[PDB]
């Protein structure tokens, strides 16, 4: 599925 | 056999914490909807006084610095330490971090014992380990078990995870307390548990003190962590997508979004571009990298590379300083 | 201390069990007796996919067996193995026996560590014991406790059972996985705890090596549990009853319903009567007859001796298969 | 390692307590204000037997006395004790203690294992300990954790406390039986836990070896405990009243409540007075001096100086014997 | 009381 | 606050 990484 | 002198050694270290806040939200029954609407004038929001209260906190040094978990000082009004001897002070913030739950402290006295640090990195799932906290408030108490796992990230508490998991009793009260292995030096900070009864079900979870160190050193410094900023939000690549752009599963990185006014985006970084590499390092998964983000300083000029209709191209951002998290604990 | 070694011995062997299923029967507020007249159609019973999932399983030989508990795989559509190193497969089900709670995998790998086996017979009540599965689906955990008990019987859980009982912090989704002994060798397969919350209370309950390999050679060789059948009901004797028959507290057994069309039936034996002696032992308790039914193979004539219209009677019996348990788990 | 040995010495000494008592209170819809006004009659309350059933009970001495908590057995109407071996046997009750909740039970049987005892005062936190009862009538369990505190009073259990917390795992069913260190002496009778699920979370408190003998061998020898009665009720002494007297912080007790007829009354002791020595000892802590006022003995002509009409004034009280609590267990 | 073992 | 002992 889709899942974020922020940085 | 017997873990008294550990007990001995470090449990003078490890102290209670009382809290107490000002809030503006009472139960819930009453002060809701229903009560401004429920045949009853609005009157006025009545801010009690909650005791976070329960918690602990472990002695980093003698100068009075005090480690702990930001969600047991986060918003206090009033910080009360109180020493195993029996003496009691009230403690100031120097600086939190939410992204890993910790929290700094210093306390004004002298003749303070201090924890003798572990090494994090050296503990192995099966080493005894004892937990030093104040659970349920009843004073402190050591409870006993063995490390069950090590580097849990993923568990989702907090942004940035390196979790120990532990065997021995850990419930609330137990925050901020010190995780000690046999010889009775510190290796965790206990943070969190899983249970289903809101008790210790023997899933417990420490903050390492590599990761532990390295937050406090930099609080004390600057009274913040200092973490790199590169403002993108990024998805993961499917073997689906993989085709798509011709070159499959070299580790991609999708970069779904980036921050209006950042680094990314003031270095020409664009949404729907692909990133192989960060700073001439591969960018497989987001983890990886968001962890190698946070690592590079702010102010450091890095390269980045990113296919881009259908070709490499290489831009360069300068790492800014990562904003806060602002609301939550 | 530590128990570390232990750990890197054994835990490789345990791996990680996935299950999904398809149902028809879904959350109970929806699709009751309600559902089909609170105003509403009959329409359809869809099926969800519902994921037993969590559950351990430990590999008992390098050709790729691997032992578990039955309640985590019965009724799978499919069964994903995950290993500690990371690989994983699909599984295939040699075979199930619900009576002792216990199920057979097969997958198809190479280089693939082996649990060392110990001997359940000779650990003792005390002994250190370490339980490795994946509760709550956090990943593979170690927990540390004793041997509490052994040979728990009548707990009702199973129709068969000689339970272990540990101390170590047992939880949903440590079922199929080792329990293991300070040594790092395979003593039993954790099963089943009793809590008051749905989460480890300090009660846990794994099945012994004796038994579970019993159990899995048999499966491994017939695809089936090998069980001897009398087609008996059997009820306690008092000395209520020891006297009416006027021979008392024999350790009578009394035949209160025999199967229609078994092979106690085929022998003669008859409602009513009184069981002094099978295959010549004597049968004084229900379970201890029972059992030695169940080790008797099928195909055996055996002797049987009961106290009918007051006198004994000698008869035969010629030991038939134990047919299945159908429904339940 | 293994505690195996202990286990061995010790556990044949640990016994199973089943009572049954009659009760006039049943399930609380039924029989409440509701059932005698919900269109219904009067009737007759009907009294259940209810089993307090599981406990367990330490074999004192090989000449039959069983020590355990008061709370299994009070009210008891009959009360079987079933040894590890197998043997069963109806006890009577020596005599109770509610004020530390305990019970001495006697049997007559020979060839009876006895505790060996240990000294609760060298107790250290980090000992390794074992807990041995029934919890939730399993059978004889052992569990194992490590002394995590000592001395918790205050905990608003009973009116005189002394407890040792223990990390093993402490469930229903365990009240009474050994808590034994780890060569397998006697160091406490198991008697509470601290949960928010009604089972193990590692919180556990047991009633110490020295206590509980001192109270064992009073009812024996009278039936009964013998304890100092003075008859006062006191409050502690705040910086706020310290200064009104004139006189601060001398550790000061404040006669808030002087028992009618009682022998403080009889000499002279008036509320509102100020005590400032009990039997020439300074009265600081209300709880110090309450225990003071138990060990001392009834029949003992004491010395008590107040500060009265702000001068000290000195009073003669012969201690009396302290009176039961009646109802609660 | 009654219980039924079954083989 | 005020708490009472009673002996």
């Amino acid at each position: 599925d889709e899942l974020r990484w922020v940085f | 056999v017997s873990y008294a002198n550990a007990v001995s050694r470090a449990a003078p270290a490890v102290a209670n914490l009382y809290t107490t806040k000002m809030v503006s939200k009472p139960s819930h029954p009453l002060f809701d909807d229903p009560m401004f609407r429920r045949f009853f004038g609005d009157n006025l929001p009545q801010q009690k006084r909650m005791e976070s209260s329960l918690g602990s906190a472990v002695i980093m040094s003698a100068e009075g610095y005090l480690l702990t978990n930001n969600h047991v000082t986060a918003g206090a009004d009033q910080i009360i330490v109180a020493l195993r001897d029996g003496r009691e002070t009230i403690a100031q913030l120097v600086g939190s971090d939410p992204e890993t739950d910790l929290a700094v402290l210093k306390i004004d006295l002298k003749n303070l014992p201090a924890m003798t640090l572990g090494r994090s990195d050296g503990i192995r799932t099966g080493d005894v380990c004892l937990a030093i906290g104040n659970p349920f408030g009843v004073g402190q108490t050591v409870t006993m078990g063995i490390i069950s796992a090590t580097g849990r990230n993923q568990l989702g508490l907090n942004t940035y995870e390196d979790f120990i998991q532990t065997d021995a009793a850990i419930n609330p009260g137990n925050a901020g307390g010190a995780l000690v292995d046999a010889a009775g030096n510190l290796i965790g900070i206990n943070t969190a548990i899983f249970s289903k009864s809101g008790g210790s079900q023997g899933i417990g979870f420490a903050i390492p003190t590599k990761l532990a160190l390295e937050v406090m050193q930099s609080i004390i410094e600057h009274g913040q962590v200092i973490r790199g900023w590169l403002g993108v939000e990024v998805k993961a690549l499917t073997p689906e997508l993989a085709e798509s752009l011709g070159l499959g599963e070299t580790a991609g990185i999708v970069v779904a979004g980036v921050y209006r006014d950042g680094p990314a985006a003031r270095g020409g970084l664009l949404p729907g571009d692909v990133i192989l590499t960060i700073d001439k390092q591969e960018a497989s998964d987001g983890r990886r990298s968001m962890n190698q983000v946070a690592r590079t300083r702010p102010g450091q000029k890095i390269s980045i590379v990113v296919l881009r209709n259908g070709q490499k191209v290489n831009l360069t951002a300068e790492v800014g300083l990562r904003p806060p998290p602002a609301p939550a604990p």
